C-alpha cells in the first residue's frame, strides 16, 4: 500500500561464508569430498556441505517504512587463492600446488523479509544430516519441481545450498542474484571495484519494503574446489560485503 | 496384427539361439522380447529393437528390420531354457498390444508385484483379481493384465492409464471384464464378469515404464508371479 | 485484424522430459549407448530427451477480445542441485569428489498464443526413433540437412525427441522463442537467476502473442550436460523451467 | 539512388560440406593428414564448399529497384548433435559418443549482386580437385594476400571455404558477416530466436539494391568434426534459414 | 583438339614386387587424373580419385600420384588378385569430349546398377539399353554409358546430368544414340538407333557420385556388370 518517497541512511555488513568448517584451522573450507556413494546409501557429513548465509539487520524504528534502493556487494579476498605454496596438490614433479577450481555458485538477496527458497535434489534419497533443514517428505518429483518444498532462509549454517534455490513464484519484497558454473575445471573468475552499484527498485520504481524494520541479506559464494596433496578436494568460499542504501518511504495504514 | 514365431528351437550349450518374429513392416514398429520360465514372472530382455534393460547379458541381443525382427542368444546356458515372445504395441488400434505366439527353447543336457483373487469359479460366475504394487508411485504407471491359458501363449487382456483414465480390453473379454485402480492403495483391479471356460489362466499383473503422466508406453517392463483363475 | 489495447499474471513449473529410466532417476535420462551404426540405431526411448510443454486455459474473454502476452520472467529450477558430488558421480581421480555435470547442453523457452511450430533436421535419417515418440515421416538424406516436409505442433508433452525437432523460423507468427545451444565433452554448464529480468514479447508493431481459444502455449527444453556415473556410464540430467507472463486485454475484428 | 517509393522472401540454404554419398549429407569424407604441402591433392568430397542462390524477385518495371532492409537468419538443426549414440567414437569405456565439436566457421551474407571473394591458401602449392573453382595461377603470395585471387560466389558446392574469405575491398551491394572459431575442442555455441533482426542499411540509409531484380544469399556453415569409432573425423554441417525484408527504391 | 591420355599397352610383375604404371598427358598435373581396375566380365572398380585419394575397400598398397605430364598408379606387395586391366581418365567441364579415357594398361602377374536391353540385332537396326538403379535417389546422379568392344579399351560413349538436362555425347554416336533419365522409376536409357558392326561392345551403366544437384562430377565411382550388343 505504497505512496509518494520522503531521509537516507547506508547498512554496511560482512556475511561470513558457511562452507562446513570441518575444523578450526579449515574455516572457509569444507569435511573433504566423498564419491560414487549409491543414491540409496547416501549420508552426507553436515561439514561437507556449504549452506547459505544469513543474516536481519535492525533498523531504526520510525506510517514510514525503510525502502532498500541500490546495494554495492563483493565477495572478499578473492586474492587468497594466489597461496600455491601451501596444502595443494603440486600441478606436477617439481611445479607449484593446484589452484582453486572447478564448480562454483556467487549469489546474494537484499529483501524487507527472508529470501524464499524452492527445494531441488540431485537425488531425493539423499540422507541429509541433522542440523541442516532440507526438503521434507522428497519424493522422486522433488529431482525436479515439486511446489512442497518451500522455506524461508531464516537460520544462518543451516540450509544446503545443494538442496535450495531462490523461487522465482514468490520473493515480492527481495531482490536476488545468483550465478552457476559447473565442471571439473571451471576457472574461478572475480572482479572487484567500489565503483558498481545494483539499483533495487521494480518496475513501478519500489526498491524492497523492511517489514518489522528489518533488513534481510543472503548470499552463497563457493569459490571452487581445494585439491590437497592426497587428491581429496574440499570446497573454499568467501564472505560478501553489502553496503545497501535506504530511503524513508510513506505507506498507509 | 499378427506376429510369427516358429514354435521352438533347440541348442547346445555354448552354441547361438536365434528366435524369428514375423510381421507386415514389423521394422517400422519397436519390437520388445520376454524370457518366460513355468511358474515364475516373465522378465524383459530386449526393448526398443535391441536396447538391454540393466541385468540382461551382453550375450543377449535384438535386431529388426524389414519384415523380421530377431533374438540373438550367445554362449547359451541351461538358464536359457524358458518361453520367448516378441511384442509390439500400437496407439492407434482396437487390439494396442499384441505378443508373439511365443518360442520354446531347450538347451540339450525394490518394486513388487503381488496379484491376489484367484480360484475355483462356477461358468457364468464372478471374480476380482487385485494387484498390490510395492516401490513405486502407482499414478504414474500404465498397468496391464496378461494372461496365459494352459498349453496357450502369453494373451495381452487389459490396460489401463496411471490416472485411470484410458481402458483397453481385447474382444475376447469386451462387455464382461472390467480394469480398474485406486492409485492411494497402489491396487490394480480386473473385475471378471459372466466367466467362460476359456477364461482358465495364470492372470499375471504388468507394470509400464515410469511415465510423468501415467501414458501408455506399449512396454511390459515388470511382472508380478501371476494368480490362478480355474472355472 | 488487431486493434486498440483494452491486465492477467499466469505462473507455471514446466517439468523436463529428460527420459525418466525409472521413478528414482525422474529428471535424467537412460544411459547412452555409442557406436551404433547409422545402419542399425534404434534409440530406447527413455535414452531420449523431449522438449516440454503445457497449455494454460486463461481467462473466458466475452469487435473480439483476446489475451495479449506482453512479458515473460523464467529462469531455471534447481541449478544449485549439481554441487551434489557425493553421490552416484564417477571420481574426478583417487580419493577426489565426484565429476561435476557437464557437457553439450541446450537451453530453450517459448511463450505463444498457439502450438509452437517446429522443423525437422536429423544426425541419422535411418535412425529407428521408438514407438511413442514422434519424429520426421519419411525422412531421406535430405532430412540431415533442411527437408520442408517435417513441420511438427509441439503439441504433446514427452514425445517430441529434442533431438530430432528445432523452432521453425518460417513459421511462429505467434510465438517469440529462444534457444542456446552449447556442445562438447567438458562445456560447463552457466546457469542465471534473478528475479529482477524480463523479456518483453511484442514485435516491431508492439504486438504480443495473442491466446487462440484463451490458451497459452508454455515450451522448454533445459538439457544441463551429462552425469558420469562410477561405472563410465552417462546420462542427460534436466531441470525445470519457470515462466511468469503478464497478459493484457486486446481487440481483434471478426 | 533517390526516395523512397514492402515484400518478404523466406529461403532454406542446403550445406555443402562435400556429401561423400547420400546416406552421409551434411558431412564431409573423412579428413586426411599428414600430407606434404608439396603432394596434396584433396578429394571434393572432403573439402566444404560455400552455399549460395539467387532469388528471383518481382519484375518492378526513374527506374524502381528492390532494396533489402532487414535479414532474419539462424541455422537450422542445431539439436541434431545430441544424438551421441550413432556413428560417434566413446568419449570413454562404458560412456557415451563423442559430441561434434572443433573448428568452426559461421557466415552468411545478403546482397543484390553475387558476393564478392577474396582468396588465401594454408598451402599455394595444393593441388585442388576438378569440379572445385579455387585462385588461380597461385604463388607464395597465395598464402598471404595475392589481390590477383578475386572472385563472385556464383555457383554453389563449387567455392572451397578453405580458399576464399569474403573480399572487404568490395562488396558495396553486399552486406557480409562470419565468425572462425579454429581448435580442437571448440565447444559449439548456436544460438536460435525469432525475436532477431539485421538491419542492411549503410551509412547513407540505402541498403542492397537488387540488380536484374535478383537477391543473392550466401552461406557456411561449418558446425566442427564428427568422430567416428574409427577416428576418423568429418566436417559437419547445417543449413541456414532467411527472411529478407525489401521496399521499393526509385534510382 | 581432344585430350589425349597414353598408357604403355602391358606391364609384368613378379608376386610381392612394385607395379608401376603410368598415364601420359599434356600438363595432366593441372588436371584430377582417376584410375579403375578392371577384370574380365566384371563391373570395372574406381581404385584411385582425384590423383591419390583412395576409396573405402582398396588397399594401402594401391597409391596414386600426378605431376607435370604423368599421373602414376603405384600397385605395392602384388598378389595374384591385381592381375587386371587399368585405366585413368580426365573430366574437362568445358570440352566437346569431356570424359576421356586411357588407353589402358594389361597387368600380368548398397547401391545396384543392373543393365538389360543387349542382345543380337541386323546392322542398321534399334535396340535401347535400360539401367535400373537400386538403393539410391536418381535425380542426384550424373550417369554415364561406357562400353568395351571386342580387344579394344573402355570408350566413354554418354553423359546425362540428374535432372536429365545435361546430354554429352561422343562423335562416334552423335546423332545415332539418345541418352535419357526416369528418375521416378531410377531407370537410365539408351536408345541406340542406325547400329553400326563398330557398336558390337559390353555397354556398362557408370554412376557418378552424389551432388545436391545432380551436376556431373567427372568420376565413375560404381559400375553395373554389363550388357553385350552384337551387331
Amino acid at each position: 500500500e505504497v505512496l509518494e518517497v520522503k531521509a537516507i541512511t547506508e547498512v554496511e555488513c560482512f556475511l561470513n561464508p558457511e562452507m562446513g568448517d570441518p575444523d578450526e584451522n579449515l574455516r572457509g573450507f569444507s569435511l573433504k569430498l566423498s564419491a560414487e556413494n549409491d543414491f540409496s546409501s547416501d549420508s552426507p557429513e553436515r561439514k561437507m556441505l556449504p549452506c547459505y548465509s544469513t543474516a536481519r539487520i535492525p533498523l531504526p524504528n520510525l506510517l514510514l517504512m525503510w525502502e532498500a534502493v541500490t546495494v554495492q556487494t563483493e565477495v572478499i579476498g578473492i586474492t587468497s587463492m594466489l597461496n600455491l605454496h601451501a596444502g595443494s596438490q603440486k600441478v606436477h614433479e617439481h611445479g607449484g600446488g593446484k589452484p582453486i577450481q572447478g564448480s562454483n555458485f556467487h549469489f546474494f538477496a537484499v529483501g524487507g523479509d527472508p529470501l524464499e527458497m524452492q527445494g531441488v535434489l540431485m537425488n531425493y534419497r539423499t540422507k541429509y544430516p541433522d542440523g541442516t533443514i532440507t526438503p521434507k517428505n522428497p519424493t522422486a518429483q522433488s529431482q525436479v519441481m515439486n511446489t512442497d518444498h518451500k522455506a524461508y532462509l531464516d537460520k544462518n549454517n543451516a540450509y544446503p545450498v545443494e538442496c535450495w534455490v531462490p523461487d522465482p513464484s514468490r520473493n515480492e519484497n527481495t531482490r536476488y542474484f545468483g550465478t552457476f558454473t559447473g565442471g571439473e575445471n571451471v576457472p574461478p573468475v572475480l572482479h572487484v571495484t567500489n565503483t558498481a552499484t545494483t539499483v533495487l527498485l521494480d518496475e513501478q520504481g519500489v526498491g524492497p519494503l523492511c517489514k518489522a524494520d528489518s533488513l534481510y541479506v543472503s548470499a552463497a559464494d563457493i569459490c571452487g574446489l581445494f585439491t590437497n596433496s592426497s587428491g581429496t578436494q574440499q570446497w573454499r568460499g568467501l564472505a560478501r560485503y553489502f553496503k545497501i542504501r535506504l530511503r524513508k518511504r510513506s505507506v498507509k495504514n | 496384427y499378427v506376429l510369427t514365431q516358429p514354435p521352438s528351437v533347440s541348442v547346445a550349450p555354448g552354441k547361438t539361439a536365434r528366435i524369428t518374429c514375423g510381421g507386415n513392416n514389423i521394422g517400422s514398429r519397436s519390437v520388445h522380447w520376454y524370457q518366460h520360465k513355468p511358474g515364475q514372472a516373465p522378465v524383459m530382455i530386449i526393448s526398443y529393437d535391441m536396447n538391454r534393460p540393466s541385468g540382461i547379458p551382453e550375450r543377449v541381443s535384438g535386431s529388426n528390420y524389414g519384415n523380421t525382427a530377431t533374438l540373438t542368444i550367445s554362449r547359451v546356458e541351461a538358464g536359457d531354457e524358458a518361453d520367448y515372445y516378441c511384442q509390439v504395441w500400437d496407439s492407434r488400434s482396437d487390439h494396442p498390444y499384441v505378443f508373439g505366439t511365443g518360442t520354446r527353447v531347450t538347451v540339450l543336457g525394490e518394486v513388487q508385484l503381488v496379484e491376489s483373487g484367484g480360484g475355483l469359479v462356477k461358468p457364468g460366475g464372478s471374480l476380482r483379481l487385485s494387484c498390490a504394487a510395492s516401490g513405486i508411485t502407482f499414478q504414474y504407471y500404465a498397468m496391464n493384465w496378461v494372461r496365459q491359458a494352459p498349453g496357450k501363449g502369453l494373451e495381452w487382456v487389459s490396460s489401463i492409464g496411471g490416472r485411470g483414465d484410458t481402458t483397453y480390453y481385447t474382444d475376447s473379454v469386451k462387455g464382461r471384464f472390467t480394469i480398474s485402480r485406486d492409485n492411494s492403495k497402489s491396487t490394480l483391479y480386473l473385475q471378471m464378469n459372466s466367466l467362460r471356460a476359456e477364461d482358465t489362466a495364470v492372470y499375471y499383473c504388468a507394470k509400464e515404464p515410469f511415465d510423468s503422466s501415467g501414458d501408455h508406453r506399449g512396454v511390459f517392463d515388470y511382472w508380478g508371479q501371476g494368480t490362478l483363475v480355474t472355472v
